[PDB]
């Protein structure tokens, strides 16, 4: 038999070209491997993390090197608002001179890209000025990344492979990491703040060379171990401050001015560095808390057996939860992506408002860039939060041990949970959907004064506790005589609120029943996506068409045509279909975001207001109006140098075409087509002597599912990055 | 039973007979457990000790002209020296906080450690009132009556300050000055509507 | 001392592009192919 | 029942004693595999063993005016350059220290290139060996101790204890600490 | 929202009060796809007190089937 | 191969073996029923996992069960 | 404020608190984690850093081990410089 797969024998035995695929395809589902047992899967996984930790730096050092070698930091950094980074140099041999000709720009050598991903406004904030400085960067996160991949090997040697309970030491691995991992890293970004940022924002070179012998503050630790350590905070830098230089610079490092700096139009240094020293020493603290080998601190286990509530509401509480998610690996991943997820999503919001890199506002692609990056990442992480709970009550958990708790009472009203969601998606969908149509035809009619506009009081009046005074709700801190408004009137507010009465920065942008129908979308989007994941882990177990279906994994194609017919009924399949509801509903919250970014960037924010409420206005405004530039990248007269966005634009679409292919048409037919492929070759003179080694067959039921789900998802994430940089490079770069 | 708070209603069954000041007042029914019960009986007698010194110190306060329970921690803000019945008191915000976090953690530490004693007597009964443990009855229905009266009391004083920034005693001036143009009724914020 | 040669292109985007990539499809197939003992 | 670093801590027992300067002294537990802790025996010492030759060689060359201070050497320049120097040290060292590993492998004993243990004099014995750590650890406290105190008083090791005697209640941590400007602005 | 709260009660709750009411019938398939308009003309003039009659039918725990009367899947 | 189980809910009626295309599964005595005979899957090497035996089950919940499992030639239903 | 006297006054009554109010408290809700059991139960070195291999035994009466020393002693530590550095906030300009 075939040696590929070596982790699998019932692959290995196939004769088919399933065996490829499969062989790839399970490659890193350690639990399914032949031989796997439990201590052995977790040496795995810790030896693969150090991979990934590897790869991760060496990524880093990549961007590091070609931006030192190939782009122009050194010239951006004197001008960064009239000059366009460059992200790498091209060599392609293809090109054409028009080509050449087109993307040399930047003073550069020959043909560059420009760059989109904001790493010289952050590199340039935490105190980078030569490229030199780039260049030792690069090569320490090389020898970084070498470092973390010779411990990835070390830790499978005889000798230093850690046992099955060192694995599951729970308090211990908190306590480090809490304090460790967080608390020891955010006090040290605090020193490089304090000592090496700062100072380069103040036009004064601090290097390894000489920041032993320059003092951060005029008083040197003596405000901070005899406690006064308001002097820290003394003299900040002033308004008219010029980022870089000495001029109009103070002396503070330890500030909470609160608004954002007015050349940069970003969060100040000190600010940010007494934001790090604050949460350090909570994190440190935190750490604190769980048993070890010291005789103090609690235990886990104890904290979830006694809270259970005396009526019985929750039946046995939270007991042998402990287990529950110390023995699985699925619950405990799919808690990380969940975090992970929403904390990807809650950087993309906080962001785009709150810009902490220096000249990142002005860089109206940049910012399109990274907000719609990592919303679409957030996407894809909360959908795989889900699949792995759903994984988890296949394979991990055991009702006998959770009899009675909070995890078993969920499956007891999973009816209740999912027509509930259903309800409220239906309701979403019809007013939503009903109120847009609505709306259209009055403007189809020219009768604009008849459409439904509903206020977003609800939104509108939390701006107004937070200071946003064009409202007059007078509410809160938009009240000068509210203690909330007196007491903060020191510290942040007057920076705070100079900041979200300014209708030019992103900072609680004003909203209208514009934006009341498309949150609603959104909502829509959010409850849609959650029914189709929720439905597939509470269903994954067994259903009433499938009483057993958890006896058949978490992945299988179908249960046949019999009782009415079983396609898609597995828990994969739930993920499948959830995938489209997630990418509709993430593209739904982008263009939201782009479209309003664009107007205030151009000044025009009516024409959101007023072409927002219906879905015409989006068609013809944004989607048609915006790709004027992007499709005359190149025409029969000419090429410029976004040929490569409209090429790109045209190839995303492609690829979103192929994937109906694999959606549309299922297997039968193809595998009829493939047997007379197959008899042609036989018959075929000259070709019958070359002959295959595996039997060609037609991709499986579920693998054309996921063919089809990437294509579409690729073909989906290409074109809106070609249109998203093309439309608003275009536009103001 | 001392009562029935909703004439003609049956008592709950879960609130035993003799619980001193039991009116059958449960509509929640948030004592069914009896181990929740028994928390409860305990802080429905600490709140209300702590409602009568407070009630008698927020009125005690203002009779005497020394200001209203609301004004009395002003000193440690504007800058000025606390005073106790006229008389200067030589310590400073920060410090009093020592000696308050020390002093009610020794107390309430050792009250704690108690598990549950609602009525110590011994040295806390030095005239011996209650020694006689039978016709105790009548005198911890008369704490907790006073205590249930001094807790809603003290939520007055919260609450109609809140409205109309007057002083217990001064509110009540002004409600005799003209009972049906000054009450809650005329706040202008307990009723939007009127 | 870091800055590679003005020629570094012209060698390793056609080693990486061409000439690897060959190698590796090779390796790769001759892999997946080969016989258990 | 010998002494312990904490009075009335009976010690744990994974230590036996029988290594030298064993005081019991584990908080961590980081000696329990006897495999890594005979790794961590010879470690303790080597690294004693340089703390101690450092700690003289700082102490030496400042008694003997040598300039610039010992945090100041490499600045210097000397007759080989100094892109020489490297070298000719990972060739010297990786072979001394590779046969140290060699001989440690087969023996488990401390010696040098070819001879383990190194002991040409005959000076050897149980007290020997505790003498060695003692002096040893020691060694590493006051490297640690030269290094801080150059950080913060920016004075040579000699240098501040002078100024201590000198000075006992003004000149301390509690000064130094206190007046970073004063004598970094000099 | 009052206005159409009524009307969409009074739709449901007119529906809700056929679907009970054929349910007693040896056949109560042949009752759905071929309506009974005289009982279904008597059910929709009834209905204009849908509220009250809605929140009698709570209050006497008639509204709700019993959990033990409804099938659920494995769990 | 894939796994074909019959389970002692079967009542005998024989279905599931006229349905079967590649004379996968066959009927036993058995004293459980009243038809006092089971079905039985002695050649499940030759199985191909069409589940048309399932179709054919009237017991509910099903009285035989397929679980598709390794892939070969005589499982994958090929000619070639 | 003086950093001397607020500082070691406010570990002495963090201290003070922690050895005669909370020490028996404290010890009894050590002991509900005894009720769950041991971490693990094995003889290899990875096993070996999860016990309690060193006992911090202590001559003090009542039981007050290094190990309750520092954590009394660092929350008040923690306490003494919040209240000097909220102090120090007055008579601060342009901060
Ligand atoms: C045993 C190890 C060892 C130790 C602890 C030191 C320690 C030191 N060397 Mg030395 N060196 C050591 C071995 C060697 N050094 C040098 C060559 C140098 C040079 C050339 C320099 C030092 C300097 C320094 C200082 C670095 C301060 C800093 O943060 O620079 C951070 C700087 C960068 C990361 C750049 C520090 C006192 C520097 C010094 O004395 O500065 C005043 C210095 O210029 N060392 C050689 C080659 C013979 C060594 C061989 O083993
Ligand atoms: C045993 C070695 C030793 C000795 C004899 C001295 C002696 C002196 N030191 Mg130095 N020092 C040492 C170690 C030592 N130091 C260490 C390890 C450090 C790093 C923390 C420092 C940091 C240091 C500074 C920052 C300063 C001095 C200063 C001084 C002088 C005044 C005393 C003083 O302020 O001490 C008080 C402060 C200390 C840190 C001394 C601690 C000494 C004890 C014995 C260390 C015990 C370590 C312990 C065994 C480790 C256990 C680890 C645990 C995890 C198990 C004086 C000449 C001052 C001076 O005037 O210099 C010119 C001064 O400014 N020392
Ligand atoms: C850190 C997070 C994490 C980790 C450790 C894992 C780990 C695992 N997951 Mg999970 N998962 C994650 C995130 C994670 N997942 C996320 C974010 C999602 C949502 C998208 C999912 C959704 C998910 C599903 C639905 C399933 C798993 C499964 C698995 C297991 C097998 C994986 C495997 O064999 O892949 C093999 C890898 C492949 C076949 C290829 C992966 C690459 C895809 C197809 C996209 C390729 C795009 C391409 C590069 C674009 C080219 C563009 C072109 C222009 C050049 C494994 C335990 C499977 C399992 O067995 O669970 C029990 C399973 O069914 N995961
Ligand atoms: C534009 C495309 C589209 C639309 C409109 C819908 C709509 C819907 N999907 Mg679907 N879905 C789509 C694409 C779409 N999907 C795709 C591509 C996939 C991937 C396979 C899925 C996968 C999917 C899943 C897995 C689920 C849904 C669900 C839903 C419902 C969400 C709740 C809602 O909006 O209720 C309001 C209803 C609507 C907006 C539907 C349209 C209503 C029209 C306008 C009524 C017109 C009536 C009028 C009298 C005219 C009739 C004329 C005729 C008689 C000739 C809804 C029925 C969820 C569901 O069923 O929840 C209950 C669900 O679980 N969808
Ligand atoms: C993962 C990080 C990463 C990525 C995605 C890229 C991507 C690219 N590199 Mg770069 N490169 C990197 C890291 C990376 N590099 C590092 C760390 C070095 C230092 C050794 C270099 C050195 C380097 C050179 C010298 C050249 C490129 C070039 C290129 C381009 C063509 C691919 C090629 O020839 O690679 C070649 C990659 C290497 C020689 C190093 C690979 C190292 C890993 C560990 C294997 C492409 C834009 C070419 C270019 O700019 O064309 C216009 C080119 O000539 N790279
Ligand atoms: C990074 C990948 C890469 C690279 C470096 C190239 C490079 C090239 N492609 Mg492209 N190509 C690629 C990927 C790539 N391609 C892919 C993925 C596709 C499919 C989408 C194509 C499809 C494609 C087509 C259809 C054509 C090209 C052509 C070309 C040439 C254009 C420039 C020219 O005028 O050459 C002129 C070329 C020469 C003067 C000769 C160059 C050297 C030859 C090709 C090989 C010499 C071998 C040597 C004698 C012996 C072995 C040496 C070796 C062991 C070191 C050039 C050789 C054009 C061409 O001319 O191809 C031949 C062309 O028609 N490519
Ligand atoms: C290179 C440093 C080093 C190393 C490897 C060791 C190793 C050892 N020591 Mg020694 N020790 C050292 C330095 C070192 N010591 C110093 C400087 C002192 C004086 C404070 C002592 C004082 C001391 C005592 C009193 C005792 C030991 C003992 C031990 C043994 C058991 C503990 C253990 O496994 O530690 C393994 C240690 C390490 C792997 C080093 C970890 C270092 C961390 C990462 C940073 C520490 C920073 C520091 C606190 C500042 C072991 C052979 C016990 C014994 O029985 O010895 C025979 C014993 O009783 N040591
Ligand atoms: C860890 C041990 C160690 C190390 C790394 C150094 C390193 C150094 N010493 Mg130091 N030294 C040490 C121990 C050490 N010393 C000891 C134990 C003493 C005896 C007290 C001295 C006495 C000493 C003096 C007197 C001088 C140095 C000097 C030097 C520097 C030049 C060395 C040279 O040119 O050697 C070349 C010579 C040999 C290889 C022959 C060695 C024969 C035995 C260099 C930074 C010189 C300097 O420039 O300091 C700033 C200097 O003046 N050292
Ligand atoms: C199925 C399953 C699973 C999964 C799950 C998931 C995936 C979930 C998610 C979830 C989520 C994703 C959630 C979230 C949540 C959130 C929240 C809950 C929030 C909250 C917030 C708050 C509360 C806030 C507040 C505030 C404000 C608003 C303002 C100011 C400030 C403050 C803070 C105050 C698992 C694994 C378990 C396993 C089993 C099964
Ligand atoms: C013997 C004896 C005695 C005495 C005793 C004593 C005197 C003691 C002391 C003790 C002490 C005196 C202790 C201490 C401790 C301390 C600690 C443990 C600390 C800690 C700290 C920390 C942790 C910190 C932290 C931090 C930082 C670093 C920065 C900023 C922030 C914070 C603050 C957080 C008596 C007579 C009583 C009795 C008899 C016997
Ligand atoms: C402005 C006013 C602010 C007031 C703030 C009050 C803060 C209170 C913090 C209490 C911290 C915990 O301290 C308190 O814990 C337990 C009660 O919960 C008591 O300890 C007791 O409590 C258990 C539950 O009643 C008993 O079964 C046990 O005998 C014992 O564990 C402690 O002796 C007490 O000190």
């Amino acid at each position: 038999t075939k040696l590929f797969p070596k982790f699998s024998q019932g692959l290995a035995q196939d004769p088919t070209t399933r065996r490829i695929w499969y062989g790839l395809a399970m490659a890193h589902d350690f639990e399914s491997h032949d031989g796997m047992t439990e201590e052995n899967l977790y040496q795995k996984i810790f030896a693969s993390h150090f991979g990934q930790l590897s790869i991760i730096f060496l990524w880093t050092s990549g961007n590091l090197f070609h931006v030192a070698w190939q782009g122009n930091f050194e010239q951006w950094v004197t001008d960064p608002v009239h000059i366009r980074p460059i992200a790498h140099a091209i060599w392609d041999p293809h090109f054409g001179q028009p080509a050449v000709e087109a993307f040399t720009r930047g003073g550069a050598s020959g043909p560059v890209n420009i760059s989109t991903s904001g790493v010289y406004q952050w590199w340039y904030t935490i105190g980078m000025r030569t490229n030199q400085d780039l260049y030792v960067g690069s090569v320490f996160l090389a020898l970084v990344s070498a470092i973390f991949l010779f411990a990835g090997w070390l830790h499978l040697q005889p000798n230093f492979q850690p046992s099955l309970s060192w694995f599951k030491d729970a308090e211990s691995r908190l306590n480090h990491h809490l304090s460790g991992l967080f608390g020891v890293s955010s006090l040290a970004w605090t020193g490089h703040l304090v000592h090496v940022a700062i100072p380069e924002s103040r036009g004064q070179h601090v290097g390894w060379d000489n920041f032993l012998s320059v003092l951060p503050h005029p008083q040197g630790l003596t405000p901070f171990f005899t406690g006064n350590w308001a002097a820290y905070a003394q003299s900040p830098d002033t308004a008219s401050h010029v980022f870089g230089t000495a001029q109009g610079s103070g002396q503070a490092i330890l500030t909470f001015l609160g608004g954002f700096h007015p050349q940069t139009q970003s969060l100040w240094l000190t600010d940010m560095a007494h934001h790090h020293l604050a949460i350090a020493v909570i994190f440190i603290v935190a750490g604190h808390m769980y048993r070890t080998n010291f005789g103090i601190g609690h235990r886990m286990q104890a904290i979830l057996e006694a809270h259970t509530p005396p009526s019985g509401s929750l039946g046995a509480g939270h007991k042998g939860l402990f287990d529950t998610v110390n023995n699985s690996l699925h619950f405990q991943l799919g808690l990380a992506l969940a975090s992970v997820g929403t904390i990807t999503s809650l950087v993309a919001q906080h962001m785009y408002s709150l810009p902490p890199y220096a000249f990142q506002a002005i860089d109206f692609t940049t910012q399109a860039a990274l907000y719609t990056h990592h919303q679409y990442i957030a996407g894809f992480i909360m959908c795989g939060a889900f699949a792995h709970g759903a994984i988890f009550f296949i394979r991990d958990y055991d009702p006998e041990q959770n009899k009675g708790n909070v995890l078993a009472r969920m499956l007891d009203h999973k009816e209740a949970l999912i027509s509930h969601l259903s309800w409220v998606s239906l309701f979403l969908g019809f007013h939503t959907l009903g109120l847009y149509v609505h709306n259209d035809v009055m403007q189809a009619f020219g009768t604009p004064e008849k459409q439904i506009l509903i206020e977003p009081v609800f939104a509108q009046w939390i701006q107004a506790a937070h200071g946003k005074a064009l409202y007059g709700f007078d509410f809160l801190l938009s009240s000068k005589t509210s203690a909330a408004f007196a007491n903060g009137q020191s510290l942040w507010l007057p920076g705070w609120l100079d900041a979200i009465n300014n209708n030019q920065n992103s900072l609680f942008l004003t909203i209208g029943p514009g934006d009341f129908l498309v949150h609603h979308a959104i909502a829509l989007g959010l409850h849609t996506t959650t029914l189709i994941l929720v439905k597939g882990a509470l269903d994954a177990r067994g259903s009433k068409l499938m009483p057993d279906k958890k006896d058949f994994g978490y992945s299988f194609p179908c249960d046949g045509p019999g009782r009415g017919g079983t396609c898609d009924i597995s828990a994969y399949d739930a993920f499948y279909l959830a995938v489209f509801w997630m990418l509709n509903t993430i593209g739904w919250v982008t263009f939201y975001w782009h479209w309003k970014h664009l107007t205030l960037w151009q000044g025009n924010v009516a024409q959101f207001d007023e072409s927002s409420t219906y879905l015409m206005g989006w068609l013809r405004d944004y989607l048609w109006l915006n790709s004027s530039q992007l499709i005359n990248g190149y025409n029969p007269f000419g090429m410029n140098s976004l040929s490569v966005w409209a090429w790109t634009f045209l190839f995303g679409h492609l690829i979103y075409a192929t994937g109906f292919m694999f959606l549309i048409s299922w297997r039968g037919y193809w595998q009829e087509l493939i047997e007379t492929l197959v008899w042609a070759h036989e018959k075929t003179p000259l070709a019958n002597l070359v002959y295959w080694k595996d039997k060609p067959v037609a991709l499986s039921i579920v693998q054309a599912r996921l063919v089809g789900l990437a294509h579409f998802s690729v073909g989906y994430i290409f074109t809106y990055a070609a249109f998203l940089i093309a439309s608003t490079s275009g536009r103001f770069g | 039973k001392a009562g029935n708070w909703l004439p003609g209603s049956d008592a709950p069954a879960w609130l035993p007979d003799d619980l001193p000041g039991n009116y059958g007042f449960d509509p929640l029914s948030l004592g069914k457990e009896p181990a929740s019960l028994k928390r409860f009986t305990e802080s429905e007698v600490i709140h209300g000790r702590w409602a009568m010194l407070g009630v008698a110190g927020s009125l005690a306060v203002e009779l005497l002209g020394y200001g209203n329970w609301y004004d009395a921690p002003l000193w440690a803000v504007n800058g000025g020296k606390a005073t106790w019945f006229g008389i200067e008191v030589p310590f400073d915000l920060n410090a009093l906080l020592a000696f308050e976090f020390v002093a009610m953690a020794a107390a309430e530490g050792q009250r704690g450690d108690a598990g549950g004693v609602v009525y110590p007597g011994g040295a806390f009964d030095p005239l011996g009132f209650a020694k006689d443990s039978s016709k105790s009855g009548e005198l911890k229905l008369k704490e907790i009556k006073n205590g249930r009266l001094a807790m809603v009391a003290f939520l007055g004083f919260v609450a109609q300050h809140a409205a109309t920034g007057k002083g217990p005693i001064a509110a009540l001036g002004e409600h005799l000055a003209n009972p049906w143009g000054a009450n809650f009724a005329t706040n202008g914020i307990s009723v939007p509507f009127f | 001392p870091f800055v590679p040669p003005s020629w570094a292109p012209s060698v390793f985007v056609p080693l990486t592009g061409l000439v690897l990539p060959a190698i590796a499809m090779a390796t790769l197939f001759v892999y997946i192919e080969k016989e258990a003992p | 029942a010998r002494p312990t670093w904490l009075p009335g801590l009976n010690p744990p027992a994974h230590l036996k004693g029988a290594l030298a300067g064993d005081n019991g002294f584990d908080p961590l537990g980081l000696g329990q595999d006897e495999g890594r802790l005979k790794w961590y025996a010879e470690a303790e010492k080597t690294n004693g063993r340089w703390a101690m030759m450092a700690v003289a060689g700082i102490l030496g060359q400042e008694l003997l005016g040598v300039t610039p201070a010992w945090w100041e050497a490499g600045a210097k320049e000397y007759d080989i350059p100094a892109q020489a120097l490297t070298p000719i040290e990972f060739i010297v060292m990786g072979f001394l220290e590779i046969k140290r590993y060699q001989g440690f492998k087969q023996t488990g004993t401390s010696g040098f290139i070819n001879s383990f243990p190194f002991d040409p004099a005959g000076m050897n014995s149980p007290s020997m060996a505790t003498k060695e750590v003692k002096n040893g650890r020691l060694a590493m406290v006051a490297f640690i101790g030269f290094c801080v105190q150059a950080l913060a008083t920016r004075t040579q090791p000699i240098e501040g204890l002078t100024a201590h005697l000198a000075d006992p209640f003004g000149k301390n941590i509690t000064y130094y600490l206190t007046h970073l400007p004063e004598t970094l602005g000099s | 929202t009052f206005g159409f709260l009524y009307v969409a009660g009074y739709i449901g709750y007119v529906g809700r009060q056929y679907l009970i009411a054929v349910k007693g019938e040896a056949k109560p398939t042949d009752k759905e796809i071929i309506i009974d308009v005289p009982l279904a003309t008597k059910l929709a003039w009834q209905g204009a007190g849908w509220p009250l009659a809605a929140v009698q039918e709570l209050q006497r725990g008639t509204l709700l089937e019993k959990e033990e009367n409804i099938t659920v899947s494995p769990r | 191969a894939h796994i074909v189980k019959i389970y002692d809910t079967c009542i005998g009626c024989t279905q599931c073996v006229r349905a079967c295309p590649l004379d996968v599964l066959e009927m036993v005595p058995w004293d459980g029923c009243k038809a006092s005979q089971m079905a039985s899957a002695p050649r499940t090497e030759d199985c191909v996992g069409c589940k048309r035996c399932e179709t054919a089950c009237p017991t509910d919940f099903l009285s035989v069960r397929v679980y598709l499992g390794s892939e070969s030639t005589r499982s994958m239903g090929l000619s070639y | 404020l003086d950093p001397q006297i607020v500082i070691s006054g406010s570990t002495a009554a963090f201290l003070a608190i922690g050895r005669f109010v909370f020490l028996g408290y404290q010890r009894r809700e050590a002991n509900f984690d005894s009720t769950v059991g041991p971490k693990t139960t094995g003889a290899t070195y990875f096993d070996d850093l999860q016990k309690n291999s060193t006992i911090f035994a202590t001559n003090d009466p009542a039981g007050f081990n290094i190990i309750d020393v520092a954590g009394w002693g660092a929350l008040g530590h923690a306490v003494g410089f919040a209240v000097l550095a909220i102090n120090s906030l007055q008579g601060a300009n342009l901060s």
